[PDB]
């Protein structure tokens, strides 16, 4: 998801 | 000029994280895609709900419009992408093949193709009719961030984490060219300028930059914005003033003189990271959306 940050 | 963007309308409805937000070629409507699995359409002028479009499986990243406003593609953690009819609020196709999430996708101008990009790498060029893949690109190292046609559909631009973005002929599949600038940040949105000449690029390092395809020479740099963690979709708003419009992680919409790379405007209203903006075809409006905890689109409208 783009709503998740890159980790 | 400078301009004078103000809140309008609010619009909420999701009940999560909103991936991506886009205005309907002809101007009535602004689609909106989210992490909650859903699609909605809403008045482009008035910010009212019209429908609700369901069917995915998981979350949305990113949603796009035919060139007739009657059709929408959108593509999920599922793996696929789907074709819609939006009078109907019907799938009309499924397409896969990818063998991760799909992350980003676009139509050309013609609307009979849909180019879409992968975590798994890969860029696909698929036709609407049938759903069909026509063409698999290796086209990436890293997972593949944006995907756009230029204004004849002969040209498709790719970016992605390996610090690359690359232009590719439609017909060929064939790579005409690779883009980097000094530094390998990773590319997190790549757009061909409306006339096709230029590229608007974001890379993770606070950075956007335009570049001019041609010369393969990188033009302007824009800088004040926070992007390291997100790919946050940017745009060429010509409406009005020539502006460089783009989301940013400190909640704000940040916007730009093209030309002198100032900071010309923010936009305070977002309690989330701003993921995505929007510029309307004709009016100065400018349509923003936020992460989980805020789930609200913005209209701002400016003279």
């Amino acid at each position: 998801m783009r709503t998740e940050p890159r980790p | 000029v400078k301009p004078n963007y103000a809140l309008k309308f609010t619009l909420a409805g999701h009940t999560k994280a909103v991936s991506s937000v886009k205005f309907s070629p002809n101007g009535e409507w602004l689609a909106s895609s989210s992490a909650d699995k859903l699609i909605k359409i809403w008045g482009a002028y008035d910010g009212k709900f019209e429908k609700t479009i369901s069917g995915h499986k998981l979350g949305i990243s990113d949603v796009a419009w035919s060139s007739d406003s009657n059709l929408l593609v959108s593509a999920s953690d599922d793996k696929t992408l789907k074709i819609w009819d939006v009078s109907s609020g019907k799938c009309l196709k499924t397409l896969k093949g990818h063998s991760n999430y799909v992350f980003c996708c676009n139509f050309n101008p013609q609307s009979n193709l849909i180019v879409s990009g992968s975590f798994d790498e890969s860029v696909r060029i698929w036709d609407v009719k049938t759903g069909k893949c026509l063409k698999t690109l290796p086209a990436h190292s890293d997972p593949v961030s944006a995907v756009h046609f230029n204004r004849d559909g002969s040209l498709i631009v790719s970016s992605s984490y390996d610090g690359l973005c690359r232009i590719w002929d439609t017909a060929s599949g064939q790579c005409l060219k690779t883009l980097i600038d000094d530094d390998n940040p990773p590319v997190s949105f790549v757009k061909f300028s409306p006339n096709g000449k230029y590229i608007l690029a974001a890379t993770l390092d606070n950075t956007l930059k335009l570049w001019d395809y041609s010369k393969g020479k990188c033009l302007k740099t824009y800088t004040g914005h926070k992007n390291e963690k997100y790919c946050i979709f940017a745009n060429f708003s010509v409406t009005g003033g020539k502006w460089i419009v783009s989301g940013s992680e400190d909640n704000l919409v940040y916007i730009w003189n093209l030309q002198t790379k100032e900071i010309v405007q923010k936009l305070q209203g977002h309690t989330d990271v701003v993921i995505s903006t929007a510029c309307h075809p004709t009016e100065n409006i400018i349509a923003s959306a936020a992460l989980e905890n805020d789930k609200t689109i913005k209209l701002w409208k400016s003279d």
